[PDB]
Formats: structure tokens, C-alpha cells, sequence
């Protein structure tokens, strides 16, 4: 299901999943935080292991014509997950693949402008006829920004390859860009240009051939 | 302390059987019911199958046919041989202990229970490729840095088939500002990415600095010097 | 006991008027159910070929209410008002 | 105690009458049975020997 419920901190997220119940279910939860592996949250319906706290429950698999509902009380910034279950009902048999992950997202982010650091092509690489620029941006907020290569104040139509903001462990997000060159092209104009957007506020790395 | 690990080989044409393992430390693998699972970039997590020492082994029924696991008491690890593999199979597999519970609903008796399994601790991942295409090791070129008291500094990785690649900045020693970049899929059907650190101005007595490059898939071991 | 004791089955009906044949769905016990030929997917009733099967209404009930056997007038009902009777022989403590 | 819980449902044959069967189970499916102490029924059975004897 791509569903995503967003909430405010110290307030309360009801995340919902699966099918609903038929017998007594037992519906472990699952939390993956981006990039790593399924931590796991609640046994069976209600019960959690070692290190999951009391803000932590779930609905008590004793009821029929319900779905499985994990709350969060009183969310804070780290609880930022993508929420799975695994759904063992009395009636309807196994569950080998696993619910939906449902995206929990807090509302209350302070905006974060990136962090661009722009490079040239190594002395290293033009030795091989070859030319790469590099534009690094890092921890911004939210994950979504227009990345815009300037050839000496003339835009960049290709070689330009930018990637898609993946999430960083922090609520912050990350992304790369790269212009592909060719060493007469990179010292024949006098600089270029990596304009990134945040999205709201433009700025600008440049960089010059030596 | 218990912990684990497992390994794999990163790319398979679609032809062959993709074999995996899985390390154990802490607690001995005979006592566990171990269980592997895959997950593709996105999608959801999927049970694959579970084993226990006596033999004791069911599999998905999807790709039952498949897939073929197994342990060792010498070795000790978890040994998962998936046939037959496909693009579809292309995902990142975790290795995990398993704990079991009875569910008792009705009366025992007569059945009237059913025993469920939850996955207690996983492994950090496997990365699973399905390609025609032939692997290459990365290009390595260092960055420029210079050009007050601030200052930063990277080293680019190129042109690489497939993902992933392990970065670690002079021989793992430096950590702090280290900033390891997400690869880019060039339209050649190669990977790329980047590594980048934050060193302040204060480094004239030749702080050594060099980044480790290992890509497994093409067994490629590379590191570089920055110097300004 | 899981031989498929509860059963679901289906079957085409004419309602409450001739002008509507709807396929039915219900569920019935093995018990109360026997099936015909080789075992399809198909059964009839226990004894629906054999007999007559009435619904008894749901208002009434089978609740057992105690009675007494009141005796007509010229007539008398003897108690054997023992402890312990044999159930066939002389009585002793007798009562009307 | 027949431990599943029914529910109702009125197939019309008709005219003016219908026929009640259960139209789902809600919850789990359970068998059927009767509890009875084997303390009170075996020394019940003993009872019952000494003046069979
Ligand atoms: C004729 O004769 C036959 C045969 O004699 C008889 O058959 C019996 O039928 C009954 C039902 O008709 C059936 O009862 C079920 O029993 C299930 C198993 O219970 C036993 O095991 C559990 C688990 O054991 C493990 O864990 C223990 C630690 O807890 C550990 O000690 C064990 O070693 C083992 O590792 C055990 O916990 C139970 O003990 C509780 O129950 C005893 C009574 O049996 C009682 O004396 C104990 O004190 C203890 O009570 C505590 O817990 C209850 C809650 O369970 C509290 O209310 C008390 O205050 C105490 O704190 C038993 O030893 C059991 O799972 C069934 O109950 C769950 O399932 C039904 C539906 O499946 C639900 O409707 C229930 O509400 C209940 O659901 C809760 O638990 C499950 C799983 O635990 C969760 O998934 C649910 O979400 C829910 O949990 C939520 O709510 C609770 C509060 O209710 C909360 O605490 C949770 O945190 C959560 O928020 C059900 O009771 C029995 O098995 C069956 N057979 C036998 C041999 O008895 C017929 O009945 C007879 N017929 C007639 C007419 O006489
Ligand atoms: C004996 O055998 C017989 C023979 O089969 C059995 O007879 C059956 O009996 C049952 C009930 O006893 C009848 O019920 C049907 O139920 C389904 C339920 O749909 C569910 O599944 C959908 C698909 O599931 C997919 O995913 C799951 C995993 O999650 C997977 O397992 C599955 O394989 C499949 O891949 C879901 O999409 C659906 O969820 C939807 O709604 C959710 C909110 O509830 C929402 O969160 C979801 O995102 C999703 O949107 C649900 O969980 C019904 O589909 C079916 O009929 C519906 O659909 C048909 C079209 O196909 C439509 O014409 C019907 O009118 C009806 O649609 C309305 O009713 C639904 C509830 O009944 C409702 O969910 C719909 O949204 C829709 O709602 C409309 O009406 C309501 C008022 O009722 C109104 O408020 C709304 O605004 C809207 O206007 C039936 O309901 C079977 O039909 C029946 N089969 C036959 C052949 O007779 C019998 O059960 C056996 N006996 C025993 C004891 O077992
Ligand atoms: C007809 O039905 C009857 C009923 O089932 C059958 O006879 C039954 O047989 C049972 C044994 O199979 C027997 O149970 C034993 O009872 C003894 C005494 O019972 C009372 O006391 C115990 C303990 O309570 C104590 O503690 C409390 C405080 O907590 C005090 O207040 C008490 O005073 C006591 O001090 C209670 O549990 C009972 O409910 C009664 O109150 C017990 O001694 C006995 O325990 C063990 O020891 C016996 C030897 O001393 C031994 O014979 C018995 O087998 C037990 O053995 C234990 O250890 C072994 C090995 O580890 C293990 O395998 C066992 O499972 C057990 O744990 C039992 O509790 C019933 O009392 C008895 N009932 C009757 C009415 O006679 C009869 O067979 C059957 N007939 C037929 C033909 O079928
Ligand atoms: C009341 O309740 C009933 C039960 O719930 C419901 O019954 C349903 O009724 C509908 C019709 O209303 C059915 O749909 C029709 O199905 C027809 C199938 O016919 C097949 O069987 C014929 C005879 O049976 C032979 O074959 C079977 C195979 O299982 C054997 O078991 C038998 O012993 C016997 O040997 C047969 O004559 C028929 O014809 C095909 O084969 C011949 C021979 O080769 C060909 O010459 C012929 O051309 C047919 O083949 C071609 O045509 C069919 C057309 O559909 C193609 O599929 C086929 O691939 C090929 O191209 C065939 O073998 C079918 O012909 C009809 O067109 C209808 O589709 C439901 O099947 C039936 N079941 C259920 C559960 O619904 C009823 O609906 C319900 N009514 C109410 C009031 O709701
Ligand atoms: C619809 O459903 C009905 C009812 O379910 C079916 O009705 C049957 O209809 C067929 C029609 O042909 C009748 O078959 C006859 O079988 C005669 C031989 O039967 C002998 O072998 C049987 C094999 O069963 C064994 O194996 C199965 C698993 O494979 C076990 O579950 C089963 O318990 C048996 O295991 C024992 O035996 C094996 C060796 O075979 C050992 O290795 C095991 O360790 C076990 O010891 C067997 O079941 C028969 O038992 C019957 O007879 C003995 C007396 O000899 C009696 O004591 C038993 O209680 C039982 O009644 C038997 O040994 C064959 O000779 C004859 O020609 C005919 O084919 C069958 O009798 C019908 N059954 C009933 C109950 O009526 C119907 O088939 C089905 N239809 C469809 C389309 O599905
Ligand atoms: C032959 O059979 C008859 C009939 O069974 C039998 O007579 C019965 O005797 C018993 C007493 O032995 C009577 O029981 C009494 O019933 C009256 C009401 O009918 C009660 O008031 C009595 O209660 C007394 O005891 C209580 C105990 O605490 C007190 O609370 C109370 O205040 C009273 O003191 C008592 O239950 C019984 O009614 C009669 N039955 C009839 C029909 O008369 C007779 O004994 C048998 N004879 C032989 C030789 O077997
Ligand atoms: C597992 O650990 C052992 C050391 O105990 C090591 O020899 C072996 O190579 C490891 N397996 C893998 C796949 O790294």
C-alpha cells in the first residue's frame, strides 16, 4: 500500500496493515530505517523484545473484522521508519512476503538549505583523455532538488548525470551530480557552474581551470 | 556479545545457482532456527524458507522448487543454493535467527493452535544482481581540495559493474566528516559514485591520507593519495 | 477431525416467485450431508431423497419444561415412597 | 458448548417463508464438546460397581 500517514512530535500515529482479521491473528511489526536491515518491534500482537520502549503497541489479536494497528505515541524524529508486518492468521494461511510499508513521517522538520562542494577533474583523470566534475550536496530538507550545470554563464545540455535524493540515517537527505567532459572542453571555457536549488533558494559552487 | 554476517558473490547470469553463507558468532547455530530472507530495492521483505539442525527445512512455496539450504557444524554458518535464478531474483538477502511461539486459540487437545516464527536479529545484507552483462572493476581518481581555517577533500570511484563498493578513508583511521556519496547508473550501464571527508586548513605535515577502494565482484583493490 | 466436517456448498433455488433461479450459497455439517457418484464437488442431503425434511420454526423451542401426569377424577396415582426400590416388587411407604 | 459464533441468514424459498442457515462464522473455527470432572465420574463409576457387584 502506498500510504503514508505524517504527525506532529508528541503527538500520536496510527499506522494501520494487512487485510483485515478473520480468526485470533498474531501480527509481528517490523521497522526499517533506510538502507538497514528490519529491526524487529512487536510480538505477538502487543508484546516487544529488548530495547523497544512502552510508546511501542499493537492491536490484540483476539478481535475479527480488524486490521492490525501499530501506535506510536508521542512520535519523535528517529521513530521516521517504513513499518511492515508479518501477518499470521488462524484462518487464512501463511504469510511469506510481508504487509505494506507504511512511511511514517513526522511533520514538524526545521528546512535545511544543502551543502555543495563542487570539484574538478583530477590532474589524475585528464592523463587518460578523460574528464569528469563532481557536485556533492549534502543534508538538506526535504529530499527533492533541481540540480543546473552553467558552462561560463551557458547551460549544460548533457553530460550531466544527477542522481536521486536518497534519505541519510539523519532526517536529512542526499544527493550527487556529475558532468562528464572532455579535457579540451573543460579548459577551453574559463569556468563552470553547479547551481542547485533547495528547492527555494537558488546557490552556486564554481569552479576554473588552472 | 552474539552477532553475524554473511557473504555472497554480487552478480549471476541468469543461468547457475546463486550460493550464499552467513557467519555466526555468539551463540552456536545448531540451537537456532535460522531463516533467510530477500528484499528487493523498494519492495517488500520476503520469507524464503527455515532449517533447523535435524533436517527440519521448509521453503516458500513459490520458489520451492528452487531454492535448496542447508548447514555445517564445522563451518557453522547458513548455507542458502538458489537455482534457476532469474532478473526478478535480483535483491539484497539478510541472514536472521528465528524464535518460535505456540498460539493457542481453541483447545490443544485437537490441534486448535497454530506456531508462528518472528525473526529476532538480522544480518546487514547481501547485494544480489541478475545480469547478462560481464563485470568491471572501478576507475580511481583522487579530488582537488584546496582551490582560512575550514577546508574538505574526496576521492572519486567510476565506471563499475555491479553495485556495491566499499569506501573506507585511509585505511579506516579518519571518520569524522567522512561522507560516502550513492552511486550514479551511467548510461552505460555502469555505476559511479564518490567519497568525501572535512579536514580543516591545519594539515601541512603531510597528513596521510588515502581511500580504500574495494569492489569484490572484480576481486580490484585500490587506494589513493590526495595531495594539493 | 478435520476430514471437512464443516462444509460449504452451493445450489440454484426459485424464491418466494417462479421468475428468479438464484445460485445459493450455504454451509452444511458431513453428517448432515452425503454425496453422489464419484466424489465431485457434489452432494445432497442426508436424506433428502428418502424423506421429508421440515425446518422447525425458530419461535418455537425444545426447552425440556418438567411436567406432572394429573390423574381423572374415579382414578388414583400410587407412589412407591421408599428409598430405595428394586423398580419391580411390593412397596411400602405408599401414597396417593 | 459449541464454541463458534454464528450468524443468521434468511434464504426466502417463499412465499411467506424462508429458510435459516449460518451465513458465517465470526472468529475462529472450534470443535464441539462436553467437560466433566474424571475425579467425580470414575468415583461416580465406583458407585456404580459396588452395586453392579
Ligand atoms: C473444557 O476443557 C478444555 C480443556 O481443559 C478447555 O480448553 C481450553 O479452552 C480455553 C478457551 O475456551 C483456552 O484458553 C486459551 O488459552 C490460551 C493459552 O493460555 C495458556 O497459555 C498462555 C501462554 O503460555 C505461555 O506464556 C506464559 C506467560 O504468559 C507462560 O507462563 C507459559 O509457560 C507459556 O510459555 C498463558 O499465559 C495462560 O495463562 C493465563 O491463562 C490462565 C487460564 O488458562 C490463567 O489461569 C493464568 O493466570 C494466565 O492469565 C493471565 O493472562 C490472562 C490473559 O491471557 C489475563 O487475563 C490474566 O489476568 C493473567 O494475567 C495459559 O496458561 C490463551 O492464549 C487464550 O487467551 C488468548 O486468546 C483468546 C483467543 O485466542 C483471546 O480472546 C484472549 O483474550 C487471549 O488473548 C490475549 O493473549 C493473546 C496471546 O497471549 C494475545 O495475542 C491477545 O492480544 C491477548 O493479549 C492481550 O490482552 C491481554 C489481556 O487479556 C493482555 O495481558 C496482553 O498484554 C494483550 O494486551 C485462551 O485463554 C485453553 O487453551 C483451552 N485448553 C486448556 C488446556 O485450557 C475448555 O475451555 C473447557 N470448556 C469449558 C466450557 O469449560
Ligand atoms: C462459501 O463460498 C462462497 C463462494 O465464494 C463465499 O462467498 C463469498 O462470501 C464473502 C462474504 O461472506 C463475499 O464477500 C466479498 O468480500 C470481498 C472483500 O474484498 C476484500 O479483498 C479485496 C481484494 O483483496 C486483495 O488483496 C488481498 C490482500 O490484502 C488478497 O488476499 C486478495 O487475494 C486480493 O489480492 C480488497 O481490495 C478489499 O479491500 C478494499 O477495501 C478496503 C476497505 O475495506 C481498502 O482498505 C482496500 O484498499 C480495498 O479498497 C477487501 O479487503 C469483496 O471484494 C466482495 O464484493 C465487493 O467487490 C465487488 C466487485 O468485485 C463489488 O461489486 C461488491 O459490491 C463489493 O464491493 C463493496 O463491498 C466491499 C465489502 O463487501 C467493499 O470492500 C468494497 O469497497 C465495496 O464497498 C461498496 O459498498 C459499501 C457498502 O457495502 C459502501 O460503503 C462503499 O462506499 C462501496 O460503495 C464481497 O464483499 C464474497 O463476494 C462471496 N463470494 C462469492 C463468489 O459469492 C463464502 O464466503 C464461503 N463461506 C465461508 C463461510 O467462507
Ligand atoms: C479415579 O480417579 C482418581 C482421580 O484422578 C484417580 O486417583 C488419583 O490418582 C492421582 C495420582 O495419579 C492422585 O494425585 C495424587 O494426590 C496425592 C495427594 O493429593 C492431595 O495432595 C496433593 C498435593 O497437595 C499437597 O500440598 C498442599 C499445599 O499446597 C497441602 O495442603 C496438601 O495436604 C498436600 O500436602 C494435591 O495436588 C491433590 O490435589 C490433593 O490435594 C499427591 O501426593 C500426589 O502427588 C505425587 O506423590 C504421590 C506419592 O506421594 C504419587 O503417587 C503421585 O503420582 C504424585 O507423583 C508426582 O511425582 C511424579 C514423579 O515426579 C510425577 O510423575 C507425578 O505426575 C506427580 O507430579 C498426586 O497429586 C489423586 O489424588 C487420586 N485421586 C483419588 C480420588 O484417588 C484414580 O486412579 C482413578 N481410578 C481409575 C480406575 O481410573
Ligand atoms: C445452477 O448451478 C449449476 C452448478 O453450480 C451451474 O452450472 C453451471 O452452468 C453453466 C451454464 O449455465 C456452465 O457453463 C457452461 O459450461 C459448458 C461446459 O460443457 C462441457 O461439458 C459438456 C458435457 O460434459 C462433458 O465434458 C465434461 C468435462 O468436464 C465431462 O465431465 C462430462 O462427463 C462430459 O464428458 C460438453 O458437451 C461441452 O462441449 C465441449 O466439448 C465438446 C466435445 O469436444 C465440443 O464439441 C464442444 O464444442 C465444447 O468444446 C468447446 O466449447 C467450449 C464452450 O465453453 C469451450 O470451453 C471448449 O474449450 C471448446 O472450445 C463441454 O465439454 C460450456 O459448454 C457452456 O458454454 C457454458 O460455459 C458451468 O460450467 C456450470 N458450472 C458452474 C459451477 O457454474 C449453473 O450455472 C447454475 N445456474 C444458475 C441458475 O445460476
Ligand atoms: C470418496 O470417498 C470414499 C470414502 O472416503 C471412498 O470410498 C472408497 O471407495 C473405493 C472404491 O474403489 C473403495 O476402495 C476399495 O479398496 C480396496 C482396498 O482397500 C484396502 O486398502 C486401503 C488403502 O488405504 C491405506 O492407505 C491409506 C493412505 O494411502 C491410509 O490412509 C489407510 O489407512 C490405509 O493404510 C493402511 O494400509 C496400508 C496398506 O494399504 C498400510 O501401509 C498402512 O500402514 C495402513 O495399515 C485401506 O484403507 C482399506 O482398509 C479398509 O479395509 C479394511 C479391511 O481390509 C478395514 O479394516 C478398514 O477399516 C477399511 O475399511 C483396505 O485395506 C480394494 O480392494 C477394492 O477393490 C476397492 O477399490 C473403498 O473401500 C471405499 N472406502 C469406503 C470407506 O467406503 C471413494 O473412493 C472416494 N471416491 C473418490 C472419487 O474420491
Ligand atoms: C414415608 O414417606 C413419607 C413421604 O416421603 C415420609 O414423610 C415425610 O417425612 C419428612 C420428615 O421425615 C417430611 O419432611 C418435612 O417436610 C415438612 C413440610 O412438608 C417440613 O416442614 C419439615 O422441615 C422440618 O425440618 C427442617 C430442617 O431444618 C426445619 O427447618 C423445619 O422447621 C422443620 O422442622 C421436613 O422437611 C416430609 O414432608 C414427609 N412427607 C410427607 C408427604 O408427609 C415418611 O417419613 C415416610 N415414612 C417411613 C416410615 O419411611
Ligand atoms: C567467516 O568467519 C571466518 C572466521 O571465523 C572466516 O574464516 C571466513 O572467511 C568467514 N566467511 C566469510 C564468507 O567471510
Amino acid at each position: 500500500a502506498p500510504t503514508f500517514v505524517s504527525v506532529a512530535p508528541g503527538q500520536t500515529a496510527r499506522i494501520t496493515c494487512g487485510e483485515e482479521s478473520l480468526g485470533s491473528r498474531s501480527v509481528i511489526w517490523y521497522q526499517q530505517r533506510p538502507g538497514q536491515a528490519p529491526s524487529l518491534i512487536i510480538y505477538n500482537n502487543n508484546d516487544r523484545p529488548s530495547g523497544i520502549p512502552d510508546r511501542f503497541s499493537g492491536s490484540p489479536g483476539s478481535t475479527f473484522g480488524t486490521t492490525a494497528t501499530l501506535t506510536i505515541t508521542s512520535v519523535e524524529a528517529g521513530d521516521e521508519a517504513d513499518y511492515y508486518c508479518h501477518i499470521w492468521d488462524s484462518r487464512r494461511p501463511t504469510n511469506w512476503v510481508f504487509g505494506e510499508g507504511t512511511t511514517l513521517i513526522v511533520l514538524s522538520q526545521p528546512k535545511a538549505a544543502p551543502s555543495v562542494t563542487l570539484f574538478p577533474p583530477s590532474s589524475e583523470e585528464l592523463q587518460a583523455n578523460k574528464a569528469t566534475l563532481v557536485c556533492l550536496i549534502s543534508d538538506f530538507y526535504p529530499g527533492a532538488v533541481t540540480v543546473a550545470w552553467k558552462a561560463d554563464s551557458s547551460p549544460v545540455k548533457a553530460g550531466v548525470e544527477t542522481t536521486t535524493p536518497s534519505k541519510q540515517s539523519n532526517n536529512k537527505y542526499a544527493a550527487s551530480s556529475y558532468l562528464s567532459l572532455t579535457p579540451e572542453q573543460w579548459k577551453s571555457h574559463k569556468s563552470y557552474s553547479c547551481q542547485v536549488t533547495h528547492e527555494g533558494s537558488t546557490v552556486e559552487k564554481t569552479v576554473a581551470p588552472t | 556479545q552474539v552477532h553475524l554476517q554473511e557473504s555472497g558473490p554480487g552478480l549471476v547470469k541468469p543461468s547457475e545457482t546463486l550460493s550464499l553463507t552467513c557467519n555466526v558468532s555468539g551463540t552456536l547455530v545448531r540451537d537456532n532456527y535460522w531463516s533467510w530472507i530477500r528484499q528487493p530495492l523498494g519492495k517488500q521483505p520476503e520469507w524464503i524458507g527455515y532449517v533447523h539442525d535435524s533436517g527440519d527445512t521448509n521453503y516458500n512455496p513459490s520458489l520451492k522448487s528452487r531454492v535448496h539450504l542447508s548447514l555445517d557444524k564445522s563451518k557453522n554458518l547458513v548455507s542458502l543454493r538458489l537455482t534457476g535464478v532469474t532478473a526478478a531474483d535480483s535483491a539484497i538477502y539478510y541472514c536472521a535467527t528465528t524464535k518460535h511461539g505456540r498460539r493457542i486459540y481453541g483447545v490443544v487437545a485437537f490441534k486448535e493452535w497454530f506456531t508462528y516464527f518472528y525473526m529476532d536479529v538480522w544480518g546487514k545484507g547481501t547485494s544480489v544482481t541478475v545480469s547478462s552483462a560481464s563485470t568491471k572493476g572501478p576507475s580511481v581518481f583522487p579530488l582537488a581540495p584546496s582551490s582560512g581555517g575550514t577546508a574538505a577533500l574526496g576521492c572519486l570511484v567510476k565506471d563499475y559493474f555491479p553495485e556495491p563498493v566499499t569506501v573506507s578513508w585511509n585505511s579506516g583511521a579518519l571518520t569524522s566528516g567522512v561522507h560516502t556519496f550513492p552511486a550514479v547508473l551511467q548510461s552505460s550501464g555502469l555505476y559511479s559514485l564518490s567519497s568525501v571527508v572535512t579536514v580543516p586548513s591545519s594539515s601541512l605535515g603531510t597528513q596521510t591520507y588515502i581511500c580504500n577502494v574495494n569492489h569484490k565482484p572484480s576481486n580490484t583493490k585500490v587506494d589513493k593519495r590526495v595531495e594539493p | 477431525m478435520e476430514r471437512g466436517e464443516i462444509k460449504n456448498c452451493s445450489f440454484n433455488i426459485t424464491t418466494s416467485i417462479r421468475d428468479k433461479v438464484q445460485k445459493e450459497y450455504a454451509l452444511f455439517y458431513k453428517l448432515d450431508v452425503v454425496p453422489i457418484d464419484n466424489n465431485n464437488t457434489s452432494y445432497r442431503l442426508i436424506s433428502c431423497d428418502t424423506s421429508v425434511i421440515t425446518q422447525a420454526c425458530p419461535k418455537i423451542s425444545f426447552e425440556p419444561i418438567p411436567i406432572h401426569y394429573c390423574a381423572p377424577a374415579g382414578f388414583a396415582i400410587l407412589k412407591c415412597n421408599d428409598k430405595t426400590f428394586n423398580g419391580k416388587g411390593p412397596c411400602k411407604n405408599v401414597s396417593t | 458448548t459449541r464454541p463458534n459464533n454464528n450468524t443468521r441468514k434468511s434464504i426466502h424459498i417463499g412465499p411467506g417463508r424462508a429458510f435459516y442457515t449460518t451465513g458465517e462464522i465470526i472468529g475462529d473455527i472450534r470443535q464441539a464438546h462436553c467437560n466433566i470432572s474424571r475425579a467425580k465420574w470414575n468415583d461416580t463409576l465406583k458407585q456404580i460397581v459396588i452395586k453392579l457387584r
